[PDB]
């Protein structure tokens, strides 16, 4: 903090959460309501999280369209994550997921409603009854094209009747580390320009995805992917950053995107042929298979020349053969968008659409209660105390490689509860507040004030354009071991320019070039370990693809039948999760690899799913 | 006797003035729309005439001047039959546009009516039959003593 | 350093601590109401008065349009008569001026029908110009 | 090439003795995207950085970047730039708000008040909480549309004059359409208690019908029937339905 004054204040909570997104607001509702003084600590007001955003919904087996099981969701869920997925995790997820939905509509969350008076359900990708043998699911509870903005702006209500005491737009700086331990967080107050550190027994970490680490996304702005770099600071090894998942209908100039919800209801992929092409990729689940899948199909067709449009470089997703009376009911909001940005009458014309960044099933590694871990090859799982973390930013592990669509928004209501009640029962009234080590955030503030008054020869937005055009080139949809290695090296480069970093504007107060600033090395942080991370991979699952490696690579092969064979070394397969560990001033990076976990909670609630080839 | 809001409403406010922050411009920003000119208008006239009732009833009775002598003074004046006419229809306009757009008011006080649509006809309709009825009750009975002076 | 200051939680606005103690305000509502129900019952007043003149109109006017303004003039009294613009008194000033205003628009009216042509016989003599 | 003009509100808190500016800066209309939102992010990346002003989602559903375009409330993202370069478009923040940087204004009456009216579900018997679903009706719940769909963005509040002048008081239309949306909904005990507490003839009577709010807002919604709603029933010309009885094998 050489080179100017930082007034700092200390505050002392029972636990500071870092987000107002799902995950960390349903969080907070649980610890108030169980009498804890809690903070909320978030950059933005939580209605505008990119919760908000999201609109095809989220997943319970509650029959309200067709008679379901809670099992042939969590079946789906472990075939969706191509059994990369801690199967625990998804157990936890999939049980609780028609409570914890039905919480929501308790809440007073408008869903739309069935002629019974149910929660009406539609159907979505990846999904299916009876394990795989039945027909298309339809479990993906509504609020007609909205669903995200209406369980925030519920969940956010809600928080209010429990006395959360909310700190908003204040921007997390680091974790407060005391020799392994969390002890809280250190932000900076955007309003006022002072520096804050938050004292608590608990952190859970909520801050959602990285999605602006691409040049084209369907992220908000502040996707930066803040926590993963947070505990990158922490000295946290992050966990399957390799896999971004590729959303198949993003808008075409802009990136907004397009629910999967409009083919759940009857929209298809057509190409220039006119083709509905998916019928080849999917004979069965067609348009509504796995993202991934899906995302790939588009990208060939593409690189094949039967792209459409001028440049012959995108795809059409047609709805303008449905009725108008449910373009309305179901599909307001899209109908709306792609009028406004395509300048597209959907019951009239195609929306054109192209495969799209969108989730990370990367994050922190947790366990099944949430509790941030890590691991070594001769100790294992070892938790990080008073951590916590969910939701995008976390990896519990529920998606393995591929996320089911309609999950996440489960994912965060379901683990932030976890949180909560995983909280309330290993804290105990006994344990008093933590107090801070000396000089504890004094390095943080050291870099805030060099990255503020910085001097450098390029300025912020250039490095950032290009690290997002680097990945976008190297590290998309397809991929090979000689683009990825020139990606790696190019990215490292980059990694050194952050040294020669200009900006201008001085100010402590709202000062969004320098907040713009921290986005940008906490980017630099999850896009260089995502893109070393998949330059090792050198298989081919769920949402990564090498076109150079393109098998999946498990301990057996599940493609013959499995008595005969010998099991392969841990270090010969792939079927592991890799674990990035990176160090923040040098940029240097490591890895290691963690075992599958798949066994269920209770084998007495259901048998563990063994992996098979996954064909949709 | 405020409520919970209002308070924390007030205190917010000298927050905000110690803080000494500006306030973002309004009236001189804000682009002229059909909705609150309107409303400018049904207050200004509503008020005008109050202000020419106080002004009037106060302003004779505290002065030796009566009506009679008022209205015999401008007549002397000469002053040409369109001017005067339109300073008639100045007179009636206010009480016409008022009264009409009163009972708008009373419909969008019930909910009714409150599209953009019917928010932009109603205003169009109200001026319309406002203008129509004060150009009425000027030129009709102007009309009808151009028929005693020039008439059989 | 972090040699620093133990700060307070920001201002903020709890809907449950708010609901101990308050109890509601006389209701507004069936004021509102008459309020604009007089309004509506002027609406046949004004043609009348055009067609049908003299003295028991000038009276009817005079004590249906005081009390229609006063009310008037009471709510703009209270928008543009703002504490956080003019200070505590002086806004309450304008509030009892507010009073003063619909109490000299009567006498003056009164006055104008009961020792002058009174306001129809004053309309149509500028009608007559 | 097309060069067009913006001139945009400025203000600094840190420069002693400050004054709000207009800034003019001009920008090629064919380097750079077809919304006003485009524009300010080219602006701040390529020419002045210290251009301060929110955003987040892009595709308008946020309500971040709210401000004043062209002289009307709406928001920046969805706003197609006049591409007749002989004008010149005029960015304020949102009217009559105390501003803290530029285009940011400080929202926290807007929140505090939006948290006045209790926006959650209120029951009179304890319910379970996670046990089953509470009954509604298509009808019922579509008396929801149109209302659920506010994103909080405050075009209209202040676009509304009577909140200009007290906002202290008047909780104005993004606030009070929003009470009506737990008012109205059929599982909602609390109907008769939050009326309560818009009795005064300041909290929800304040609104003297101009209709700026319902014309200005971005997301096509409509307050100003939502507010004339709220009367009646405060006027008891209305009151509230009961719920449709849940059936039983429900
Ligand atoms: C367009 C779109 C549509 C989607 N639709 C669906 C869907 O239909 N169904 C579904 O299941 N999933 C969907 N998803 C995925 C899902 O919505 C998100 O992954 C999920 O909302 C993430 O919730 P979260 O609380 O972890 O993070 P977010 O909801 O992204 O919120 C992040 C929070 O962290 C805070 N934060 C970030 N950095 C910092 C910092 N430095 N300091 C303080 N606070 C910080 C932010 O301010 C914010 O409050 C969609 C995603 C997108 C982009
Ligand atoms: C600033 C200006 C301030 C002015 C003072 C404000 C006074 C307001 C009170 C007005 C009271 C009504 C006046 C009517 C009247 O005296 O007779 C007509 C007269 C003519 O005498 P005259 O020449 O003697 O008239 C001929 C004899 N009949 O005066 C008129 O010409 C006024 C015309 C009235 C217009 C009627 C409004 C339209 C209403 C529509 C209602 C719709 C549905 C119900
Ligand atoms: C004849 C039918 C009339 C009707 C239906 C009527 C109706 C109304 C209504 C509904 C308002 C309140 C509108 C608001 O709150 O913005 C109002 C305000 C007012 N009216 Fe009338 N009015 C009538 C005649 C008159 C007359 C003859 C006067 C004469 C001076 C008058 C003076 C006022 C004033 C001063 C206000 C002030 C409040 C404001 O502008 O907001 N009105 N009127
Ligand atoms: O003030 C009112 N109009 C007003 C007064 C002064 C300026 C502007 C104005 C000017 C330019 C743009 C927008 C509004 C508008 C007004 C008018 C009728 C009813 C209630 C009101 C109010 F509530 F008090 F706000
Ligand atoms: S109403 Fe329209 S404008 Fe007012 S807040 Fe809700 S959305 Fe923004
Ligand atoms: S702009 Fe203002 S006063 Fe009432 S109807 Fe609309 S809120
Ligand atoms: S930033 Fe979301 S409203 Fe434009």
């Amino acid at each position: 903090s050489n080179i100017a004054q930082y007034k700092v204040i200390d505050h002392a909570y029972d636990v500071v959460i870092i987000g107002a997104g799902g995950a960390g607001l349903r969080a907070a509702m649980g610890l108030g309501e169980a009498g804890f003084k809690t903070a909320v600590v978030t950059k933005m007001f939580p209605t505008r999280s990119h919760t908000t955003a999201a609109q095809g919904g989220i997943n319970a087996a509650l029959g309200s369209m067709n008679p379901d099981d809670w099992k042939w969701h969590f079946y789906d869920t472990v075939k969706g994550s191509d059994w990369l997925g801690d199967q625990n995790a998804m157990h936890y997820l999939t049980r609780n997921a028609v409570e914890a939905v039905t919480e929501l509509e308790n809440f007073g969350m408008p869903f739309s409603r069935t002629p019974e008076g149910k929660i009406y359900q539609r159907s979505f990708g990846g999904q299916s009854n009876n394990y795989g043998k039945g027909g298309v699911a339809k479990r993906t509870c509504c609020v007609a094209d909205r669903t995200g903005h209406s369980m925030l702006h519920t969940l956010y209500g809600n928080s209010l009747r429990c006395h959360c005491t909310f700190f908003i737009e204040y921007f997390a700086l680091d974790l407060l580390m005391d020799k392994g331990r969390c002890v809280g967080v250190i932000a900076l107050c955007l309003e006022d320009g002072t520096i804050h550190r938050f004292r608590s027994k608990r952190t859970i970490v909520a801050t959602g995805g990285y999605g602006r680490a691409y040049f084209s996304c369907t992220t908000a702005h502040m996707n930066t992917g803040d926590g993963t770099a947070l505990a990158t600071r922490a000295g946290i090894a992050l966990e399957d950053l390799e896999f971004i998942q590729f959303h198949p209908t993003g808008i075409y100039g802009v990136g907004c995107l397009i629910t999967e919800g409009s083919r759940g209801e009857g929209g298809f992929l057509v190409n220039s042929e006119g083709e509905r092409f998916m019928e080849r990729y999917a004979p069965k689940a067609k348009d509504l298979a796995s993202r991934d899948v899906v995302s790939r199909a588009e990208t060939i067709e593409i690189m094949e020349g039967r792209g459409v449009g001028p440049e012959k470089d995108h795809i059409y997703l047609q709805l303008h053969h449905l009725p108008a009376e449910q373009l309305h009911q179901r599909l307001p909001g899209i109908s709306e968008t792609a009028k406004i940005f395509a300048g597209v009458d959907v019951t009239k014309e195609p929306i054109p659409v192209i495969p799209t960044v969108h989730y990370n099933m990367g994050g922190i590694p947790t366990n099944y209660k949430a509790q941030v871990i890590k691991y070594t090859k001769e100790g294992g799982d070892k938790i990080v105390p008073g951590l916590y973390a969910c939701g995008e930013c976390a990896c519990h592990s529920v998606h393995g490689a591929n996320r089911l669509g309609a999950n996440s928004l489960l994912d965060a209501v379901v683990f932030g509860r976890a949180c909560s009640i995983n909280i309330k029962e290993e804290l105990k009234p006994d344990e008093k507040i933590p107090e801070l080590p000396e000089g504890a955030g004094e390095e943080s503030i050291a870099n805030l004030d060099a990255v503020r008054y910085a001097n450098g020869d390029v300025p912020t937005a250039e490095l950032r354009l290009t690290m997002q055009k680097t990945m976008q080139k190297h590290a998309g949809v397809f991929r090979r071991g000689d683009i990825l290695a020139e990606g790696v090296k190019k990215m490292m480069d980059l990694f050194k320019e952050l040294k020669r970093l200009k900006t201008t504007d001085r100010s402590l107060i709202w000062n969004s070039d320098l907040t713009e600033s921290l986005e940008l090395q906490n980017l630099m942080l999850n896009a260089t370990q995502t893109i070393v991370a998949a330059e090792n991979r050198k298989e081919s699952r769920g949402a990564h693809a090498r076109d150079d490696f393109p098998k999946r690579e498990d301990e057996y092969d599940y493609s013959k039948p499995i008595e005969g064979q010998t099991k392969r070394p841990f270090e010969k397969h792939w079927r592991k999760h890799t674990l990035t560990k990176q160090d923040p001033r040098t940029g240097h990076i490591t890895l290691d690899y963690r075992p599958v976990i798949d066994k269920t909670l209770d084998p007495a609630e259901v048998d563990w799913i063994p992996p098979i080839i996954r064909s949709y | 006797e405020k409520t919970p809001i209002q308070v924390w409403g007030w205190d917010y406010l000298m927050r905000q003035r110690a803080l000494k922050r500006p306030i973002a411009p309004h009236l001189t920003i804000y682009k002229p729309q059909m909705t609150w000119m309107v409303s400018g208008l049904h207050r200004v006239t509503g008020c005008a005439m109050a202000g020419t009732l106080l002004i009037g009833g106060v302003g004779f009775s505290v002065l030796p001047l009566d009506f009679t002598t008022f209205v015999e003074f401008i007549r002397g004046l000469g002053i040409p039959w369109v001017i005067l006419d339109t300073f008639k229809f100045i007179i009636a306009f206010p009480i016409a546009f008022h009264t009409l757009n009163g009972i708008r008011f009373i419909g969008f006080d019930m909910a009714k009516g409150t599209d953009i649509p019917s928010i932009y006809r109603g205003a169009y309709l109200v001026l319309g039959l406002a203008a129509l009825i004060s150009l009425a009750v000027v030129v009709y009975p102007r009309w009808e003593r151009h028929k005693k002076a020039t008439l059989p | 350093t972090s040699a620093a200051v133990t700060g307070a939680a920001p201002p903020q606005f709890d809907p449950i601590a708010a609901e101990k103690g308050f109890k509601p305000l006389h209701s507004h509502g069936t004021l509102f109401k008459i309020e604009r129900y007089f309004a509506a019952a002027m609406v046949p007043l004004i043609p009348a008065a055009y067609f049908i003149h003299g003295r028991e109109m000038d009276l009817c006017l005079a004590l249906a349009l005081t009390l229609h303004v006063h009310w008037g003039v009471w709510g703009v009294v209270n928008d543009y008569g703002r504490p956080f613009v003019l200070g505590d008194t002086l806004a309450a000033a304008v509030r009892v001026g507010a009073y003063i205003f619909t109490a000299c628009l009567l006498a003056g009216l009164l006055y104008f029908n009961e020792h002058d042509v009174g306001l129809t016989r004053a309309f149509e003599m500028v009608w007559e110009l | 090439k097309r060069i067009k003009t913006f001139e945009i509100y400025r203000f600094n808190p840190e420069e002693p003795g400050a004054k709000p500016k207009l800034q003019k800066f001009d920008v090629d209309l064919d380097k750079c995207g077809t919304m006003v939102l485009d524009a300010l992010i080219k602006i701040k990346n390529e020419v002045d950085p210290t251009l301060t002003f929110r955003r987040s989602c892009r595709e308008g559903i946020c309500g971040s970047c709210a401000m004043n375009i062209a002289g009307e409330n709406t928001l920046a993202c969805i706003c197609n730039i006049d591409q007749n370069t002989s004008k010149t478009t005029k960015i304020y923040p949102l009217p009559h708000m105390f501003v803290i940087k530029d285009l940011v204004p400080d929202m926290n009456l807007f929140y505090a008040q939006y948290a006045s009216i209790q926006p959650w579900l209120q029951k009179k018997t304890k319910i379970n909480l996670g046990e089953k679903q509470q009954y509604q009706s298509i009808k019922e719940q579509e008396k929801l549309d149109g209302l659920y769909e506010c994103i909080l963005c405050a075009c209209c509040s202040a676009s509304c004059p009577s909140y200009w002048w007290n906002a202290d008081k008047y909780l104005g239309p993004a606030v009070l359409m929003q009470a009506y949306r737990w008012i109205i909904d059929s599982r909602d005990d609390s109907a008769a208690e939050r009326l309560a507490r818009m009795q005064d003839g300041f909290s929800a009577f304040k609104c003297h019908t101009i209709m700026n709010c319902t014309k200005t807002c971005p997301k096509h919604l409509n307050p100003a029937r939502a507010i004339g709603e709220i009367k009646m029933l405060l006027t008891k010309m209305k009151t509230k339905p009961a719920p449709l009885p849940t059936p039983a094998n429900f």
